[PDB]
């Protein structure tokens, strides 16, 4: 085949598609959309009420057995009404397969903690709360994990500035480290890099 | 394929039980560890006599930056700003204008050596081999301000190190 | 003497890497991955490169893939020397650190001879590797690998049968197989408990399905079995490096598609098309078709992955880094239960924690 | 060279700042510095400690450890080679050799 | 390499190995620091004909995800067949 | 009821008679590549970058000039279209100079960008290149005519928009040259606009020369105060300094032009 | 080359020099103003014009791939030399 | 049919009576599935796989050969999975995932790129 | 040079006692090696 | 539908108090919601598809040491992308930012005729090609 | 409808207000320990006035879910203080002791710069 072109795997594509329909048939109450990517990754998009039921089924069902929570993160998309996309990446050692489960939320809508299903989720959900400000209901110990104590804001939101709002220095008069509004000797230089010509016709959107 | 790292059941005969008792009481496996450190005591150490001796490097080594010239002495940099665009740390600041003779040349070329990650992307991006990372790694300073290089500093580095820089480029440009 | 609760407070090395990456082109973000698990630099680069290559729908040429496996396993040796000897150094056994860091110093030379840097090479890139191996490098890697198993034996002579070492590691930090899975462990944290899993075997990438090696599996799930697994994995890396040296193919070392990989400097200075593509790749960068992938590798510390989201432009929209040490440290409270303060030092060591990846 | 490897902060004469100083970490670094007995010196090692480096524009990173403590030697690199750091330590030795504490005292 | 035979014997006996055959210090077995210049090969796309970019454009063959189900009798399936059981190493099953 | 039905890659679009193939593709959001075509200039049809396959027609048509016919299916992404674009881009770049690092157009060049999106990634041209004398047409527009791709946009602008007939082509074939023949300054109150319409670095702003790259500028959309027309403009700034003034389209005011004083 | 201002400060090849009342020159007291003394504008002017026997000549800066991108220079005008945009070398057509 | 000393998975004890344990668990699962509506896909599919697994148990007396048929790893791993499925089925009865979609997402919720 | 020494100790420099007016009998510095020798002393090449 | 018991909230959505933004950069800022103008130097239209939100420009000054461009404005680089004008307005309102909206400027359809270049009796006849 | 939303903790403002008063009492009683434990140079009166100032600035909220998140964040802040996860620098960051008073009248802003 073409030496520079990634080869397609049509068997895995068909297997993942069939299992995606399988999941959607069993949990119609929650599954909103199922898709398989051209590089063979299965995504299950669900209503946020289905977090615990869907994850529990995927972990415990005999034909699923997704015992490992590889990763749990969020994505901020300000143009959406529910700006926060919550992404669960699961691994099945029994069937040597991965699956992605996605749901959504806004700044004020809690999501149910998945710690009951995966104890791995404990710190991942603290990170989502810290970095995105998404609240997780019934989390055993929800608090910041990566930011400074007393830090204000959620810095992975698309509208949080790259350099933040405050900066630190040691002040000799008060004999301690103090926080002050950020000033930069050199402002970060924004580059406009996007070409004005379309690159990928296959992804064109209706006018 | 897999192997077990620790799944051996010890034998339980006199010969073996007494061998393990001897090890427990006579500390034999502890004595063995002493033998290894004693053997090292009589090996030649690996220490080099810095600064009279130096660790080996290669022509690809990424060290202190320098701006280069053509054999005529004209600057190579024609202020394209590919280096400034690619710099992952935004460590490069460039301004340019037409020179008196109309040539396209920089009026500012600053590298904040305390922002720089010494990645060498700038010298990959440069279309005329103007900016390079030379072989010098012994340029620590006593003040922060001394590490904010302007164009004069960088041209001086080029004139200072060109003899070595040119030979290193000659040795590696066929891999580029 | 007993530990009742262990609450790790991290973030002391959180540097907002994931937010910084959103302001970089894909090439510009590559060096951030050297600085995560900063003991396994080129393995971090490989993971990011595989993820980008997947979204790009391209594949790197065979010689680059063999180079990436070769230096991936050299990097595993770098990491395991650090993991084992700093684990030993922190509980008093200082001497193996010195013996093995001379070996690390020589593998830093291989890094420097291919990339010009001892650690943050930035050498593995989407599309292949930056430059081809300099002439004479493979011979020197052969000479290093020939004597390395003796160095491992000397390390084992100091620790493996030592009753003091065994007293500090045996039955310390036992993890059951079911807990290891649900807590999100990977790598040796799984194989120490008998779970037969290794992404190089089960979900292979590059040319790992063309090399022969064995996965070491523990039986007790304690610190000592995890120590044995790491030492045996170093032997397997030498075995893999031996095959990479023999089976290294000829050819180009980066994909021959100048809309992704920059052209050769000689071409850039003669051909109009090459110059344009060089100009655009180093300013705008290549555009990546829209999409999202979770790509994972068997990094020396465990499963290392990126959830990379492309919006169709030349800068990633989101890059979430899955560091294996993040879940491992989250399990420290679970593992330290019923142990003494001195054991917490041993448990942190057996997890092989680097806060670059934990805090990002 | 007489530079002991692992020395406790109570007996240390020089602090080497080797890595990124985050905001969350800055108070703890200043505390160690304040507890060092004199004479005390600070070596800033690598781009991050020198001025923020790759993370200069981050919301969580101190842009150079010299906002927190006074720095005697700046060692550039990302990372500086082991030899580069040694060069910097030997530079500090020569800086100490140039000190004139008693000459200045005598002329007060 | 310069150790007397007595010291060589002493450290070999103390370590229990023949250390001289695998010295951890490098001598003249290492490759020259000056090498002849390379001549690197070119990739498969270096051709003067039958080389149109549209026949080898990987990025333009990427497609958006297949939607197998959207909100807007049969045999049960697993995401893939169950993983085959690993075999014991025949190179060294037990350490 | 005068609209006719045509298809763009099989999607139906209703267009009025006289609509070109290029305009039909615009309606479905597909931008055909072009060099010579400009929607505010007379059609030229000489660059051939807009060539596209019509389903069942053996010959590609120039999308910018061909009127679309009822029932036509325009294949904007077929192998036949893509091979036509690659062929044309190859001819454009054969004699083009390796000037991108020193050329002000770099970073906002339609030749660069359309080469990336629609051209090949390498060269098979093994000859020497044409080189052309530079023409002096005044202190506002610098000319580097070795970069000219003979799209004749400047000629059509000067004749039709500015009402000046000083620009033409002299010679024939590969030595055909855009210019004024005699030594003449193209001094018109609208002269600076030929910098914008010129797709390449052949015509560039002399005052702006060498001072900035496009990616590093910040764009502030603003209004001209040099007269009472109220031309819409973009003020390019970099690191707190004004770098240049560009037109900003406003169909009901300045279209996409500005006067030289504004510029 | 390196000239001096009335205050005694050297003028860089970019024309920079602090004027009389600029406090910022205090940074040079007890230290020095780094100035590079090889002005490239003067050095390139010392080079002689190459006489060639064709209308078009090409320059790559010398040294092959170690130079700059190869460009072709037109030499039809007889009232000026052809200058290389990259390295500043000059060419002139002999006879014609 | 010897008794293996260990499962190899830390924390997973050897089972002395695997066939009898499996029959009890699969039978319990089928009993639980009778409380789900007949047309729920969870019931149809889960009954299909459970009966296939239960049939293998009733037909293969050798543990070593049974494990090959089930393809679920050790027999203790198979037992552990049966317990997980039994636990899941009881939770499914409360969740009733077979009911219609609770709510449609906003119009462009799953649109990428934006 | 002494090629019988192991790699890293096979080349060395004894610094001058006075350089650019500075008394360097005791105060030596790796930065004193000029670029032409720097390449040889760091084994970037074989030939002096 | 749901088993989760919802509540009724008629309040206008406002999240200013829980975003951590300083008071200065909520009330004194002006957000501009617009579709970017096409860069006149190029004919490509692909950068005119989405809506953008940017903030009012503030002072930049020269760094005394190097002459670099310094700033005290934390929002100087923040640019948000939106699918529709309504999405951009919704985001600005709930964040408490004052805003202006500029209507999209679509080029008007043109009547193009190659044959007009050769008119028998009209001024569109071209004198050159 | 679109106004039918999922609550966090409080189903209406009266339930939310109870949580606010409980948080305020916890902070009010913590200040004396904080001043002693962190050896601050502020008085207990200054600390309690700072607590009151922080609660007042959010007095205009009428959305129970917003109030819920304010209380959730306020409780996290309290836990950091009580457990001594904060250092004295973090506690003193509420008082902006090193920041000079920025002018507030039109004329004073006019003299210093361009900002409104
Ligand atoms: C414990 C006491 C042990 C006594 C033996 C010491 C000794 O001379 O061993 C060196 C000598 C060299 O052994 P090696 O490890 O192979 O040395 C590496 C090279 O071969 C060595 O080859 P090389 O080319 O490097 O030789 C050059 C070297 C050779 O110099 C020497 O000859 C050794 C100097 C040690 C003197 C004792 O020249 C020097 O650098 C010597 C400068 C002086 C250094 C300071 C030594 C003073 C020590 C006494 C302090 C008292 C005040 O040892 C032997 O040959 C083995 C015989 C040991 C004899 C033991 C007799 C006592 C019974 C116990
Ligand atoms: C039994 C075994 C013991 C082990 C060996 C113990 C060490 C013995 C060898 C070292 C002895 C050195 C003693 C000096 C101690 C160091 C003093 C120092 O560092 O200077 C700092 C100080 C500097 O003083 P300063 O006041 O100028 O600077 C301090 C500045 N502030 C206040 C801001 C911090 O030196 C002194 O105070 C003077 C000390 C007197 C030293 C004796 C000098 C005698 C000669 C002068 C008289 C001339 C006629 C003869
Ligand atoms: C005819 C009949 C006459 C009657 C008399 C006959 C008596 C002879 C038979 C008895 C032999 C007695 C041996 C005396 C040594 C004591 C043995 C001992 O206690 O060692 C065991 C001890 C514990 O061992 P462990 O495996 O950890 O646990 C076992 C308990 N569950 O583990 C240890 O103590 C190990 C040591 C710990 C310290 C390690 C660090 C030091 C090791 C290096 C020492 C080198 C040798 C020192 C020699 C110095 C001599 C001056
Ligand atoms: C600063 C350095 C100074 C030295 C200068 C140079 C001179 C070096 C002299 C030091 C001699 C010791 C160094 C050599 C030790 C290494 C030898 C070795 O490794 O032997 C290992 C051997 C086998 O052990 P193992 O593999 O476990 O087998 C178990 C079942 N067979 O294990 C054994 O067989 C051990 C047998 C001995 C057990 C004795 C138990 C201790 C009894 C204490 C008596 C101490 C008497 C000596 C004290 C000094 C007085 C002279
Ligand atoms: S080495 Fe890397 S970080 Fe440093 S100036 Fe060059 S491109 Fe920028
Ligand atoms: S150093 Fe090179 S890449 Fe940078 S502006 Fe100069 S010519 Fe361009
Ligand atoms: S190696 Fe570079 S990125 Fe890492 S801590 Fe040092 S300066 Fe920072
Ligand atoms: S006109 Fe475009 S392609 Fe030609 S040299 Fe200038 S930037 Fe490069
Ligand atoms: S100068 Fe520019 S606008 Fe005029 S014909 Fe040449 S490329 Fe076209
Ligand atoms: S755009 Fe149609 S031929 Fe030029
Ligand atoms: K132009
Ligand atoms: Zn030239």
């Amino acid at each position: 085949t073409r030496p520079t072109v990634r080869p397609r795997n049509d068997v895995a594509h068909k297997q993942l598609s069939a299992f995606g329909e399988y999941v959607a048939e069993i949990l119609p109450k929650y599954v909103q959309q199922v898709q398989v990517s051209c590089f063979n990754e299965l995504e299950i998009c669900i209503h946020p009420d289905g977090v615990i039921p869907v994850l529990t089924f995927l972990r415990d069902h005999s034909n699923a057995q997704f015992k490992s929570l590889a990763d749990l993160t969020a994505v901020d998309i300000p143009t959406r009404q529910n700006r926060f996309e919550i992404v669960y990446n699961l691994l099945s050692l029994r069937f040597n397969s991965r699956i992605r489960v996605k749901t959504y939320t806004d700044e004020l809508t809690p999501i149910e903690s998945s710690v009951p299903v995966y104890k791995a989720a404990n710190w991942y959900e603290r990170e989502i709360w810290d970095m995105f400000g998404v609240f997780f209901a019934n989390h055993p110990d929800l608090r910041r994990i990566l930011t400074d104590y007393g830090f204000e804001g959620h810095p992975f939101r698309k509208d949080f500035p790259l350099s933040g709002y405050v900066e630190l220095r040691y002040d000799d008069e008060v004999k301690r480290v103090v926080a002050e509004p950020v000033e930069l000797a050199q402002e970060f230089r924004k580059f406009d890099l996007n070409s004005p010509w379309e690159a990928f016709p296959a992804y064109r959107q209706p006018p | 394929t897999y192997k077990y790292v620790n799944l051996r059941e010890p034998s339980m005969d006199m010969k073996s039980v007494t061998d393990r008792a001897a090890q427990t009481l006579l500390w034999t496996e502890l004595i063995r560890g002493l033998g290894m450190t004693l053997s090292y005591l009589f090996r030649e150490p690996a220490t080099i006599n810095y600064p009279f001796e130096k660790g080996p490097l290669s022509p690809r080594f990424r060290g202190e930056h320098a701006l280069r010239r053509y054999p005529s002495g004209e600057e190579r940099c024609i202020a394209c700003k590919l280096c400034e665009a690619v710099c992952p740390a935004q460590a490069i600041t460039i301004e340019a204008e037409p020179r008196a003779d109309g040539s396209r040349r920089t009026t500012r070329y600053d590298i904040d050596m305390t922002k720089c990650i010494y990645c060498g992307f700038c010298q990959e991006a440069c279309p005329v081999d103007a900016i390079v990372e030379g072989p010098n790694f012994e340029f620590s300073t006593e003040t922060h301000e001394e590490l904010l290089y302007n164009k004069e500093k960088l041209l001086n580095n080029g004139d200072k190190w060109e003899a070595e820089i040119a030979a290193n480029i000659q040795a590696d440009y066929l891999y580029r | 003497e007993m530990v009742r609760k262990c609450d790790p407070h991290i973030g002391l090395l959180h540097r907002g890497t994931e937010k910084l990456i959103e302001y970089k082109t894909y090439l510009q973000a590559l060096p951030y991955f050297d600085r995560l698990d900063y003991v396994s630099m080129m393995c971090n680069e490989q993971a990011y490169s595989l993820a980008v290559e997947k979204l790009l729908n391209i594949r790197p040429p065979p010689r680059a893939q063999w180079i990436r496996v070769l230096f991936g396993e050299i990097t595993r040796l770098l990491n395991h020397i650090m993991a084992v000897t700093t684990h030993a150094l922190d509980i008093g056994a200082m001497t193996p650190f010195f013996w093995m860091f001379e070996e690390r110093e020589k593998m830093f030379e291989f890094y420097e001879r291919v990339s010009g840097a001892r650690m943050h090479a930035a050498y593995v890139r989407p599309g292949g590797v930056h430059q081809d191996l300099p002439l004479g490098l493979m011979d020197d890697i052969y000479e290093f690998s020939k004597n390395f198993s003796l160095r491992i034996d000397e390390l084992e002579e100091m620790l493996t049968n030592n009753r003091i070492w065994r007293n500090r590691t045996v039955d310390i930090g036992i993890v059951t197989a079911e807990d290891a899975l649900n807590y999100g462990f990977s790598g040796v944290m799984l194989r120490g408990s008998g779970i037969q899993w290794d992404l190089r075997k089960t979900q292979p990438y590059d040319v790992y399905d063309q090399v022969e090696f064995d996965v070491p599996i523990g039986s007790r799930g304690d610190c000592y079995d995890r120590y044995l697994c790491r030492v045996e994995e170093m032997r397997q890396s030498i075995r893999i490096i031996s095959q990479c040296l023999n089976k290294m193919p000829p050819g180009e070392i980066k994909v021959d598609d100048a809309k992704v990989s920059p052209p050769k400097r000689a071409e850039m200075k003669t051909s109009m098309e090459s110059l344009i593509h060089h100009f655009k790749l180093y300013t705008e960068g290549y555009q990546v078709p829209p999409g999202a992938t979770y790509t994972a590798i068997e990094a020396p510390k465990g499963e290392f992955g990126v959830y990379l989201v492309s919006d169709g432009s030349s800068r990633p929209y989101r890059c979430k880094i899955k560091a294996p040490g993040f879940a491992h440290l989250a399990g420290l409270d679970k593992m330290s239960k019923g142990h003494m303060l001195a054991d917490v030092v041993a448990i942190i060591g057996t997890q092989d924690i680097v806060f670059g990846e934990v805090d990002r | 060279f007489g530079v002991v490897f692992r020395a406790s902060p109570r007996q240390s004469d020089v602090m080497i700042v080797a890595g990124t100083l985050t905001n969350k970490m800055a108070p703890a670094l200043r505390k160690v510095y304040d507890q060092m007995p004199e004479p005390r010196y600070v070596v800033s090692m690598g781009s991050c400690a020198n001025g923020g480096g790759y993370y200069h524009y981050s919301y969580s990173v101190v842009r150079g450890c010299d906002r927190i403590v006074p720095v005697d030697i700046y060692v550039p690199g990302c990372p500086p080679t082991a030899e580069a750091l040694l060069y910097g330590i030997l530079q500090l030795q020569k800086k100490i050799k140039r000190e004139k504490r008693l000459r200045i005292w005598y002329r007060r | 390499a310069s150790a007397t035979r007595f010291i060589q014997w002493l450290r070999n006996w103390a370590s229990g190995r023949d250390l001289q055959a695998k010295l951890q210090l490098r001598y003249q077995e290492i490759s020259k620091r000056t090498q002849p210049p390379p001549k690197l090969p070119v990739g498969p796309s270096h051709k003067l004909s039958n080389n149109y970019y549209c026949t080898r454009d990987g990025r333009r063959e990427a497609m958006p995800p297949s939607i197998v189900m959207s909100s807007q009798e049969k045999k049960a399936v697993s995401p893939a067949p169950p993983i085959k059981r690993w075999e014991l190493s025949q190179d060294e099953p037990y350490l | 009821s005068n609209l006719i039905e045509v298809f763009v890659d099989g999607q139906s679009v209703m267009v009025e008679p006289g609509t070109t193939v290029l305009q039909a593709c615009e309606k479905v959001g597909m931008q055909i590549p072009r060099f010579c075509y400009h929607e505010r200039l007379s059609v030229a049809g000489n660059c051939r970058m807009c060539l596209v396959e019509i389903e069942k027609a053996p010959k590609v048509v120039a999308a910018c000039a061909m009127p679309v016919m009822k029932g036509w299916n325009i294949l904007t992404n077929s192998e036949k279209t893509k091979k036509a674009r690659e062929g044309v881009m190859e001819f454009l770049l054969a004699n083009h100079p390796l000037d991108c690092p020193i050329c002000d157009q770099g970073g906002e060049c339609d030749l660069q960008d359309q080469s990336m999106m629609f051209g090949s990634d390498r060269s098979r041209f093994l000859e020497g290149k044409r080189a052309v004398e530079d023409k002096n047409i005044g202190p506002l527009v610098k000319t580097i005519m070795t970069r000219c791709i003979q799209c004749t946009r400047c000629i059509r602008f000067a004749s039709e928009i500015a009402g000046v007939d000083d620009l033409g082509t002299t010679g024939r074939g590969n030595d055909m040259q855009v210019g004024t023949y005699i030594e003449k300054m193209f001094m018109s109150e609208l002269s600076g606009n030929i910098i914008d319409i010129c797709p390449v670095g052949a015509l560039t702003s002399k005052p702006y020369a060498f001072t900035a790259r496009p990616w590093e500028t910040r764009k502030t959309e603003s209004i001209d105060v040099m007269d009472a027309v109220g031309s819409n403009i973009v003020v390019s700034t970099r690191t707190g300094e004004v770098m240049r003034i560009l037109p900003r389209m406003h169909e009901d005011i300045n279209e996409e032009w500005i006067s030289d004083k504004t510029r | 080359g390196v000239r001096t201002s009335p205050t005694g400060e050297k003028v860089t090849h970019t024309g920079q020099v602090y004027d009389d009342g600029d406090y910022r020159k205090v940074r040079f007291v007890g230290r020095q103003k780094e100035v590079n003394e090889n002005f490239a504008i003067d050095l390139i002017a010392e080079q002689p014009v190459s006489q060639v026997g064709s209308r078009v000549i090409s320059c790559d800066g010398g040294g092959g791939a170690l130079g700059h991108p190869r460009v072709y220079i037109n030499l039809d005008k007889e009232t000026k030399t052809g200058t290389c945009g990259y390295c500043g070398l000059q060419f002139r057509q002999q006879h014609h | 049919g010897l008794l293996k000393k260990t499962t190899g998975l830390v924390g997973l004890a050897v089972c002395e009576t695997p066939h009898e344990r499996l029959k009890i668990l699969y039978t319990k699962i089928l009993d639980v599935l009778g409380h789900i509506p007949k047309n729920a896909a969870y019931r149809k599919y889960t009954e299909q796989i459970t009966n296939e697994k239960l049939s293998m148990v009733k037909a293969e007396p050798d543990v070593k050969k049974l494990e090959e048929r089930l393809q679920g790893g050790q027999i203790e791993e198979v037992i552990l999975q049966a317990e997980n499925e039994l636990s899941l089925a009881r939770k499914m009865i409360q969740w009733k995932p077979w009911e219609p979609l609770v709510e449609e997402p906003p119009a462009s919720q799953w649109k990428w790129p934006i | 040079e002494d090629n019988k020494q192991f790699f890293g100790r096979h080349r060395w420099v004894i610094y001058t006692t006075e350089m650019n007016g500075k008394n360097t009998f005791w105060d030596v510095d790796g930065s004193m090696v000029p670029p032409e020798w720097h390449r040889w002393l760091h084994c970037m090449t074989d030939d002096p | 539908t749901r088993d989760t018991q919802l509540i009724t909230v008629d309040e206008k959505l406002d999240i200013t108090t829980i975003t951590g933004v300083p008071e200065e950069h909520i009330k004194t800022r002006k957000a501009r919601i617009f579709v970017p103008a096409r860069n006149n130097m190029q004919s490509g239209v692909n950068n005119t598809k989405k809506w953008k939100m940017e903030f009012d420009t503030r002072e930049r000054w020269e760094n005394p040491l190097m002459g670099w461009a310094s700033t005290a404005d934390p929002l100087s680089n923040l640019v948000l992308t939106f699918s529709t004008k309504e999405d951009a307005v919704a985001f600005a309102e709930k964040n408490g930012w004052s805003y202006d909206v500029e209507e999209r400027k679509v080029p008007k359809p043109k009547s193009k005729s190659y044959g007009a270049n050769f008119s028998w009796n009209k001024r569109t006849r071209v004198s050159t090609k | 409808a679109s106004t039918s939303v999922k609550p966090i903790f409080s189903r209406d403002m009266n339930e939310a207000k109870r949580r606010v008063r409980e948080l305020y009492r916890a902070w009010y009683r913590e200040v004396p320990n904080t001043v002693h434990l962190f050896q601050l140079d502020i008085s207990v009166k200054q600390g309690r006035d700072k607590v009151r100032e922080m609660f007042k600035k959010n007095a205009h909220i009428t959305d129970p879910r917003v109030v819920d998140l304010l209380v959730i964040k306020g409780k996290m802040e309290l836990e950091e203080t009580i457990k001594v996860w904060k250092q004295r620098t973090h506690v003193m960051r509420f008082f902006h002791e090193t920041e000079a008073p920025r002018p507030k009248d039109f004329l004073s802003k006019f003299y210093v710069g361009h900002d409104p």
